[PDB]
């Protein structure tokens, strides 16, 4: 399986501006990217990439309609501030299961104002002293995180 | 957790209440092993 | 070859005596023919094989093509003749070209060995990776009991073990599959799947199954753990004065409860046999209904006893009364009405045993002798096992024996009944006042001086190794051997589940059952409402989820006709009962509408139709306007974990589609992914010829025969000509079902019953 | 709004009763032997 087939089955051999969401998930990837992703998307709202082995962040459509987006059981770890220049209307975050190093890592997601909730579970910049005050801090456009900054909403 | 009023309690009771609000994890029995000791066997463990 | 076989058979037909037989005798006394050999056989083994041994070529190879591959005589040693055999037809050989083939010559395959011998590897595994210990040399105490020699896959009965090996490795002569097959559908096809790919002659595999399925259970001298595992070591684990200690390298539980709430459900209605059995043949534990374990194990809990008599199975014929199991020596009692006094004061009427009797009884793992005269208990030898054992052996045989001073002991009451709400016969009462209230009848019963002798020590009302025993009752430092001859003579079944010998006499009683609950260890599905209104939240929803799952392929089919018949089941009333009443109707409004836009604007998906399918049981009720509620998280009675997550999953329903799996109240099962396709993969079991029944003769109009894998390729309805069994052409039709069998006969004797209640 | 009924479960931890949402009803107890039912308002 590829993510081309999982693009034909999702959009079922149809225009590409058909389907606001995909789910590129269980698919093995060249030296891990996200191809089979067109640059002519034009409408996107969910994203769910899980166990795609992605490395690193550098192939995505530029958008401006995507709210979530889902990235986990992967090895990435890079800078995200190309999702600034790729797509500034992100409000849900998750990178539960990745690989990131430090803090500096988490770091150029402040030039993103629109972020609401970001997930890091069992990640290696987790088991950190007042590391929940920390990106509180360094993030202060998030709303949301793991899932208690005050109280439990579902997203 | 299992919230309580404030009284104080024999442990055996708490363990029962606080299994009985986590019903499902009381009730498994059949292990998914994910790790195993080099001496010790898994089997005993379980059943003990 | 074939056109060998057919030159053989004109060849031999060519002889008038094989043309008369053949046609004689028919394929069933086949056998006969065969045993009709030399029988000349050898009077001494070791002096034959010793001369043969030294014998030019006394071993007899199968001509063949092989021997070209090793010379007549290598490196001047002289290995096989050309010359021609008469015992066998083929060539002689020497156990030289043997030892080359183990030095050189064509190089195997590996892979049969993983799993053909399973069962050898198991036992080799069982012994390396077990732990030892110290030796005890001390004396053991050893008591002969029936013990299962080897470890069994799956115990069967010696007739399925043979059904089922044929299903398994003869896939051809397999005419119309028993109600054996589809038990044993998982056994089937893993043990096919794992034997493909072998080329070992065939017999050597239907041997090796036979011993990996049939039992093989032998009297031997035990201490300890009793399992085939330990069995297995006993030679080394045992000893006459020494003792060591070894760890080798579940469903009983679950199959008393089980048998124990059948039997409760069924004794409170009237006929309660068939309702019994209809339970029992409709439960299923996990992969099997419960004739997989009850066929399994020897006897068992007074309960299982009678289920299996409820069903077809046998059962160890041992007296139950209570706990005790009772096996008469010698001596027969009449049973004559007679109206005794209790020493509450009352007078009962019941019936007293005259003349004397005795018996091997045992209770859980005490033994011991009773003899015992009308109105009083004479002798009582025991050894010393347990003291819970003990104690419940000493009452449970006073009160049996119907002993004056037992009656005389009695202080409270005896109005009790069982769970089900029944008064019992005042033997069963005094046996639970008694079992209560155990130091009633041990004050007033008297005592008696110690056994004065070498072995014999006696037991005090406390059941401590203390003297000044019992009247009557003895503890020997021996041990007592009982229960031989097992007969499993032939037991009727009273339609109130009561057992009875050949003759009018009854060994079980419908109340010999204890009165104790317990958690099944398994997922007890059952596939009758009436059954399941009993438990707790959790386990209603189990059921529901495994009854919809189950007959899953009925559902999906009646899901594209789109009719409010498919929701209005039975089975979800209980669902109903579940569902809080203030809110169920817009739980079921709100999935009606749900499950209808699914059918309307989109594709299967099976998680969330098995998902939303039950809450639409209860009528709904829509909005003012008229639209649906919508929800997003189904609250169910208990409130806290028993809740339902519409989206993606809870404690009681997740499934994964990354491995395709569901988890229904903390059990995963396998999803294999969704479609007929994995409908057939669950029919990947089944048995060859499962899907054809049979209709008509051979009927020559469609030519010649047709093959499985070309039967396979007509669609539902046809007609093909097949061979049944070793030979025996007919004429099968595709079938478009799947049957059975047991739920016809259960619904036929439903409807009979109705009948009958409707007229009376 | 009502009395103790246990089929909508047992006393809810204000954990939850924060994330509640208008119109829900929960439970609560006072104190041992006095639970009472009670209904979240928009005013």
């Amino acid at each position: 399986m590829e993510m081309g087939r999982r693009i034909h089955l999702e959009l079922r051999n149809r225009t590409p501006s058909d389907v606001k969401e995909l789910v590129l998930d269980n698919s093995r990837s060249n030296e891990g990217k996200l191809e089979g992703l067109t640059d002519e998307f034009e409408e996107l709202e969910f994203l769910s990439t899980i166990n795609v082995g992605l490395t690193s962040i550098a192939n995505l459509p530029k958008l401006n309609k995507l709210k979530k987006l889902e990235l986990s059981d992967n090895r990435v770890s890079g800078g995200l501030e190309v999702l600034a220049e790729k797509c500034p209307n992100l409000t849900h975050l998750n990178l539960s299961g990745n690989k990131i190093k430090d803090l500096s890592t988490i770091e150029p997601l402040k030039k993103l104002e629109n972020l609401k909730s970001l997930d890091l579970f069992n990640c290696e910049v987790t088991n950190l002293n007042d590391y929940r005050e920390n990106v509180f801090k360094l993030l202060p456009q998030l709303t949301y995180l793991d899932g208690y900054d005050r109280d439990d909403k579902e997203a | 957790a299992n919230m309580t009023e404030g009284k104080s309690k024999k442990p055996k009771t708490l363990a029962k209440e606080c299994l009985e609000k986590y019903s499902t994890l009381r009730d498994q029995t059949d292990p998914i092993l994910i790790m195993k000791s080099e001496k010790a066997n898994e089997n005993f463990l379980w059943k003990l | 070859m074939t056109l060998a076989k057919i030159e053989l058979l004109k060849q031999l037909l060519r002889d008038n005596e094989a043309k008369t037989v053949l046609k004689q005798t028919t394929v069933d006394q086949y056998n006969i023919i065969r045993k009709f050999n030399t029988s000349r056989i050898e009077k001494n083994p070791s002096l034959r094989m010793k001369w043969a041994m030294c014998s030019n070529f006394p071993l007899a190879l199968t001509k063949g093509d092989m021997a070209n591959r090793i010379p007549l005589e290598y490196k001047g040693i002289q290995l096989k003749t050309n010359a021609e055999d008469i015992g066998t037809k083929g060539q002689m050989c020497s156990i030289a070209a043997v030892t080359w083939w183990n030095t050189y010559g064509p190089i195997g395959d590996t892979e049969g060995f993983e799993r053909v011998y399973e069962s050898f590897f198991l036992r080799k595994m069982r012994l390396d990776n077990a732990t030892w210990g110290r030796i005890t040399f001390g004396p053991v105490e050893r008591v002969r009991k029936r013990v299962l020699l080897n470890p069994l896959t799956k115990e069967m009965p010696p007739d399925e073990a043979s059904n089922v090996i044929m299903e398994i490795l003869f896939p051809k002569e397999a005419g119309i599959p028993r109600e054996s097959t589809w038990i044993h559908r998982e056994l089937i096809k893993e043990k096919r799947e794992k034997l493909k790919g072998t080329m070992i002659t065939p017999i050597v595999l239907a041997y090796m199954l036979e011993r990996e399925l049939v039992a093989r259970r032998r009297f031997l001298p035990v201490a300890g753990a009793t399992s085939a595992e330990f069995i297995e070591m006993l030679h080394c684990l045992q000893g006459e004065n020494w003792r060591q200690i070894y760890h080798p390298g579940s469903r009983s539980q679950s199959m008393i409860v089980a048998c124990r709430k059948i039997i409760r459900r069924s004794i409170v209605a009237s006929n309660p046999l068939e309702l019994a059995v209809e339970i029992a043949n409709k439960t299923v534990i996990d992969t099997e209904p419960l004739k997989s374990c009850l066929a399994a194990i020897d006897g068992g809990d007074v309960a299982c006893d009678i289920i299996r008599a409820a069903l077809g199975l046998k059962i160890r014929q041992r007296q139950r009364f209570g706990r005790l199991e009772l096996k008469r020596i010698s001596g027969r009692g009449f049973k004559n009405d007679e109206e005794i006094l209790i020493g509450n004061g009352t007078i009962q009427k019941i019936g007293i045993w005259d003349g004397e009797e005795e018996f091997h009884v045992r209770c859980g793992e005490c033994r011991g002798i009773l003899k015992k005269s009308k109105m009083k208990l004479e002798k009582l030898l025991i050894n010393s096992a347990k003291k819970e054992d003990m104690r419940d052996l000493i009452i449970l045989c006073m009160v049996f024996s119907q002993d004056t001073r037992m009656f005389q002991g009695v202080r409270g009451e005896i109005n009790f009944l069982n769970r089900a709400g029944q008064l019992l016969s005042p033997m069963y009462q005094l046996q639970r006042y008694f079992l209560n209230r155990s130091n009633d009848l041990f004050d007033q019963w008297g005592y008696e001086e110690s056994p004065k002798a070498s072995e014999l020590h006696g037991i005090n009302e406390s059941m401590n190794a203390s003297d000044y025993t019992l009247k009557g009752v003895v503890v020997t430092r021996n041990v007592i051997d009982d229960f031989s001859s097992t007969e499993t003579e032939k037991v009727s079944i009273t339609k109130n589940l009561s057992l009875i010998k050949r003759t009018g006499e009854v060994i079980m009683g419908a109340n010999d059952v204890s009165e104790l609950e317990s958690q099944a260890q398994l997922m007890i599905t059952y596939d009758t409402p009436k059954m399941w209104e009993m438990g707790t939240t959790k386990e209603l929803v189990q059921n529901t989820y495994q009854w919809v799952l189950k007959n899953l392929v009925t559902l999906k089919a009646q899901f594209l006709l789109g009719k409010e018949d498919m929701f209005q089941w039975d089975a979800f009333e209980a669902f109903e009962s579940i569902i809080p009443q203030k809110m169920a109707g817009q739980y079921s409004g709100f999935a009606r509408a749900v499950l209808k836009q699914m059918r309307d604007q989109e594709v299967m998906k099976t998680d969330q139709f098995i998902k939303l399918l039950p809450f639409c049981f209860s009528p709904p009720k829509l909005r003012s306007n008229g639209e649906p509620y919508q929800f997003l998280k189904l609250v169910l009675k208990g409130g806290g974990e028993n809740f339902i997550e519409v989206r993606k999953g809870s404690p009681l329903f997740s499934y994964n589609p990354q491995t395709e799996v569901l988890t229904i109240c903390g059990r995963m099962m396998s999803l294999k992914g969704k479609i007929e396709d994995e409908e057939r993969n669950r029919s990947m079991g089944n048995a060859v010829l499962a899907g054809f029944l049979v209709s008509g003769k051979y009927d020559p109009d469609l030519g010649d025969f047709k093959t499985i894998e070309e039967l396979e390729k007509l669609k539902p309805g046809e007609k093909a000509n097949i061979l049944l069994y070793q030979g025996k052409p007919v004429k099968v039709v595709k079938r478009k079902r799947y049957s059975a069998l047991s739920n016809d006969i259960s619904q036929g004797i439903k409807r009979q019953r109705m009948t009958v209640e409707s007229m009376g």
